[PDB]
């Protein structure tokens, strides 16, 4: 049915620029316009592209910025940026328009990071308190993302809160915690197993009391 | 330039009817700007639901209808379901750009109001060890989905030095949250009391901690 198809995941450095693909599939490319959106955690504008006969729309903003085109013949649609600033670290979009309209369909996002940080191993901390007992674990400190946290070798599924990771100082933290019966530990072992696929780090820290 | 003005968050039952606006700083909002209106879900899940003004995209539920209720357009959601649970923005077509609404949080009861588990941490001494001191506030399973958290050191509000997760979404439906407060372990050192405060739906809960 209709599909728009995004490109992956991109990571750069200050200064570098970048081109992000989009191919429209279940529709006739040329009579829709291709429109591209950025989410910062809200949502900006950065033009449109109309396929059949090449005609633009820009944002002013992003007039210095950006550079749409698209090729009806692979049914894709281009979006190159330049001169990336950490500031173009967001999630864009590509969305199919029409008349009075931007967007009915909507690909899946593609996720850009712009940093100058090198590859670094996440640090884990145990985090012990001391009815029911909360432990956690902190993953602090490592780029790039993703990190896997698993409770018990992946035994200790119910009761598991993994949290989004946030940036500080350039780096990710995050910190996944698991809820138990409180007459369960220390007497049966929690460990948190901590993979970060990058830096080819495999990490497991038992929680022990304080 | 304008500014697109929308709610923050609405609230409302599975069943009901609720309204959402959008206005323009450069006065009434016309047809010629073909307000568009689209849904966010948990994962970067867009959907597009209005075009210009009140046409359902294709295959948007008929209790979804767009119009314009005097200066402003609205999206009704007539009977709205559990599902509509959702960010909605809008956008208008203004001097040849699409300009975005905020976004609105839009809840749909479906289930009963929770209060927020808050567990505060201390820094565990292995990581004090390295010079460096963060406090781990976890907050979860609370429902709606809208939490405010405050740092409080020795008394004093702190303004610096803490980052907070967005809402996010548990596979009970119910939402979940951290914050982080981190110091070097001289500046934990230099103070006794430390406190996490979430406050949802009027009521605070206060977690604190004694060094
Ligand atoms: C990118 C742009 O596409 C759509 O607007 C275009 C119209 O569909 C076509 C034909 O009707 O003409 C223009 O290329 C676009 O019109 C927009 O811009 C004109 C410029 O004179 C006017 O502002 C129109 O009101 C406006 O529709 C879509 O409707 C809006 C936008 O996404």
């Amino acid at each position: 049915e209709v599909q728009v198809q995004q490109s992956g995941t991109v990571l750069a450095r200050p200064g570098a620029s970048v081109k992000m693909s989009c191919k429209a599939s279940g529709y006739t490319f040329t009579n829709y316009w291709m429109h591209w959106i950025k989410q910062r955690p809200g949502l900006e504008w950065i033009g449109a592209i109309y396929p059949g006969n090449s005609a633009t729309f820009y944002n002013h903003k992003f007039r210095a910025k950006t550079k749409l085109t698209a090729v009806t013949s692979t049914i894709t649609a281009y979006m190159e940026l330049s001169s990336l600033t950490n500031e173009d670290s967001a999630v864009y979009y590509c969305t199919r328009g029409g008349h009075g309209y931007y967007g009915d369909y909507w690909g899946q996002g593609a996720s850009l990071t712009v940093s100058s940080a090198k590859t670094t191993p996440p640090s884990v901390y145990p985090l012990a308190p001391g009815s029911m007992v909360t432990l956690g674990c902190l993953v602090k400190g490592y780029f790039p993302e993703p990190v896997t946290v698993t409770w018990n070798s992946g035994s200790l599924s119910s009761g598991v809160h993994t949290f989004p990771a946030v940036l500080q100082s350039d780096l990710y933290t995050l910190s996944s915690s698991v809820t138990v019966p409180s007459s369960t530990w220390p007497s049966e072992t929690v460990t948190c197993n901590v993979a970060h696929p990058a830096s080819s780090t495999k990490v497991d820290k038992k929680i022990v009391p304080r | 330039q304008a500014v697109v003005t929308q709610e923050s968050a609405l609230t409302t039952s599975p069943g009901e009817t609720v309204t959402l606006t959008c206005r323009s700083s450069t006065g009434t909002v016309t047809s010629g700007n073909h307000a568009n209106w689209v849904q966010e879900k948990p994962d970067h899940l867009f959907t597009g639901l209005i075009g210009d003004t009140n046409n359902r995209a294709p295959g948007v539920p008929a209790r979804f209808s767009g119009s314009l209720i005097g200066d402003k357009a609205a999206l009704t959601i007539t009977g709205a379901q559990p599902e509509d649970e959702a960010i909605y923005f809008c956008a208008l077509w203004c001097n040849n750009h699409w300009i975005f609404g905020g976004g609105t949080k839009l809840t749909v009861l479906g289930q009963p109001k929770s209060s927020p588990s808050v567990t505060l941490f201390p820094p565990s001494s292995e990581e004090l060890e390295t010079n460096k001191a963060t406090l781990v506030c976890t907050i979860t399973d609370f429902y709606p989905g809208v939490v405010t958290v405050d740092w409080k050191v020795d008394g004093t509000p702190v303004t610096q030095g803490m980052e907070t997760t967005q809402p996010s979404k548990q596979s009970n439906n119910k939402y979940m949250a951290s914050s982080y407060l981190t110091l070097t372990a001289r500046a934990w050192e230099r103070h006794s009391s430390y406190s996490c405060q979430v406050t949802h739906e009027g009521h605070t809960v206060e977690k604190s901690l004694s060094r």
